[PDB]
């Protein structure tokens, strides 16, 4: 057991970004570019 | 400006700001227009407005 | 009151307070110069916001420029003429 | 402003007391956040808002006698009725000053719609993505899960020229 | 295109020293500006027109039944001329002169004109109202009688005279212009988006 004394660091900025399902944020240009533009999954896809 | 949050509150307050004129004389441009930072136990983060 | 100067005052990193020159002064009128040959109309020795004095010399002669004058803000008449002139002769 | 959220109805209706200072013009957004199970996304939405042109210090000006007509050289009293103290400025100007001029509309006749122009974001409300319509509204926010993009006599005229101080009742005479 | 500058300090309500006209006046529309010459924005901007209302003897309104001379309007356009005085009483009676003109733009302020009237009615308990029709305007001064061939405004004066008394006032109408093409229309306090 411990006592938190330090505040926990909160997630980084997805500024302007398509946020997949792990949280890899990459430009929006690569929406619908048929191919592995995540790299990590398919999950948004943008509908392409 | 400082605020401070509790439960009475629910979490959210609201601080005047006022800029006065502190800006640097002369200058190829006055404006500078401002950078806002937020300290905070959890979170940290700047934009410019 | 009204207010003239920065107002603003910052505090320092020594624990001090950098005032820039500012003062309180007024936003009621005193007595007017009081020459010998002028009679003031009327005759109080404090006048109020909004009210104006009538001005003039002895007989036979007029003042010259504007006969009436009227209490501004504070320690403000729109003409002063501090022992400027009254009137020499008006033929 | 802020309120909860439970299950009794689909919709809530919010009350919101209106004050003084929204006689002009203005507008209300209502954003609410959600968890996510990888990110979070908030949804905003804002319309409009229009109000009647209502003083604050309420500052009426009427003559002490009343009569449809007056016979010229009458002593007449007005009367300053406000609710707090303020500063008047009275100016009594001709009718027949109005020359053709495309119309002589008036000196001022906008106190309002001049001040419409403290309003930073244009059009009505609502819009895109939050970012697009917080843009619009007039905001710029920051939060964790998304960015906004910048992207002699008688007699001539005129007369009655004077500045006087002003408590919730004051007369004077001329 | 400046005459002077004052600067005051500031109550509320800036107090500033009469000003006096040159003794070579510019008529014009003039220009005032304001600024707090420190550090500040938002320049207020005023206008005032330097001309002579020595003696202004009584208000003549020109109110037309319509707007703009439409299609129907073509053929009959009734036009209401009233004149009052300053003091809330209307004219008991006067004679009022009306004089018709085409101006291609508002910018032209000289321009060719009837010619054919010079029509005399008179003002009837400070109300006047007659018939003007724009067929015979259009074919005998226009020098061409067709409503598509002429897209320009449209100069209405009206001279009003006392019978019981000398005395003359003026009024004027901008211009009303024939266009084919309808009014316009736009979107006010409406949002262009969907729910």
């Amino acid at each position: 057991s411990c006592e938190p004394t330090r505040g926990c660091p909160t997630e980084e900025g997805c500024g302007e970004r398509f946020r997949c399902f792990s949280g890899q944020c990459i430009s929006k240009s690569l929406v619908c570019n048929g191919d592995s533009d995540c790299d990590e999954d398919s999950a948004d896809e943008d509908r392409c | 400006g400082h605020v401070h949050l509790s439960s009475e509150n629910k979490f959210q307050n609201s601080a005047i700001l006022t800029i006065q004129p502190k800006q640097l004389p002369g200058g190829q441009n006055p404006v500078s227009y401002v950078y806002l930072e937020v300290v905070s136990k959890h979170f940290s983060k700047s934009k410019r407005m | 009151y009204s207010l003239i100067g920065n107002p603003v005052a910052r505090c320092g990193e020594d624990l001090r307070w950098l005032v820039g020159e500012m003062h309180c002064q007024k936003i009621a009128c005193v007595l007017p110069v009081l020459m010998d040959g002028i009679q003031s109309h009327p005759q109080k020795p404090f006048y109020t916001v909004g009210e104006k004095v009538t001005v003039s010399c002895s007989g036979g002669m007029s003042l010259e420029g504007p006969s009436a004058f009227l209490c501004g803000s504070s320690l403000k008449w729109s003409p002063e003429m501090k022992n400027a002139r009254c009137v020499q002769k008006e033929n | 402003g802020t309120r909860e959220k439970f299950s009794d109805a689909s919709y809530q209706s919010i009350n919101i007391p209106v004050t003084q200072n929204m006689v002009p013009s203005s507008r209300l957004l209502v954003y609410y956040i959600v968890t996510g199970e990888q990110t979070a996304e908030l949804v905003s939405d804002s319309v409009w808002l229009n109000i009647e042109e209502k003083c604050g210090n309420q500052l009426q000006v009427h003559l002490s006698p009343d009569a449809d007509a007056y016979s010229p050289g009458q002593t007449v009293s007005l009367n300053m009725a406000t609710g707090m103290d303020s500063w008047v400025a009275l100016a009594a100007v001709d009718s027949a000053v109005y020359g053709v001029q495309r119309g002589a509309k008036k000196p001022l006749e906008r106190v309002f719609q001049f001040l419409e122009k403290s309003d930073l974001g244009c059009g009505a409300g609502g819009g895109l993505n939050n970012a697009n319509v917080f843009h619009l509204a007039g905001l710029t926010f920051l939060t964790n899960a998304n960015a906004d993009d910048s992207q002699r006599s008688y007699f001539p005229e005129s007369w009655l020229w004077e500045v006087h101080l002003v408590p919730r009742r004051k007369q004077l005479q001329f | 295109g400046e005459v002077d500058m004052v600067e005051e300090i500031d109550i509320g309500i800036i107090s500033f020293p009469d000003f006096k006209i040159p003794s070579n006046p510019r008529y014009g529309m003039w220009t005032i500006k304001a600024k707090y010459k420190e550090d500040f924005s938002t320049t207020g901007t005023a206008y005032f027109e330097v001309k002579e209302y020595v003696l202004p003897h009584f208000s003549v309104s020109i109110e037309p039944e319509y707007n703009f001379i439409g299609y129907k309007n073509f053929k009959n356009f009734e036009i209401t001329i009233k004149a009052r005085y300053f003091y809330n009483k209307v004219v008991t009676e006067a004679d009022v002169y009306i004089t018709f003109g085409i101006r291609e733009d508002l910018k032209d302020d000289q321009k060719e004109m009837m010619q054919t009237a010079m029509q005399n009615t008179m003002l009837i308990n400070g109300i006047a109202q007659v018939t003007f029709d724009s067929e015979t305007a259009v074919k005998e001064l226009s020098y061409y009688s067709l409503e598509d061939l002429n897209n320009k405004y449209l100069y209405i004066a009206v001279t009003v005279i006392e019978s019981t008394g000398g005395f003359s006032e003026e009024a004027e109408i901008p211009g009303i212009k024939y266009v084919l093409s309808p009014y316009k229309l736009n979107l006010v306090a409406t949002p262009l988006f969907l729910k």
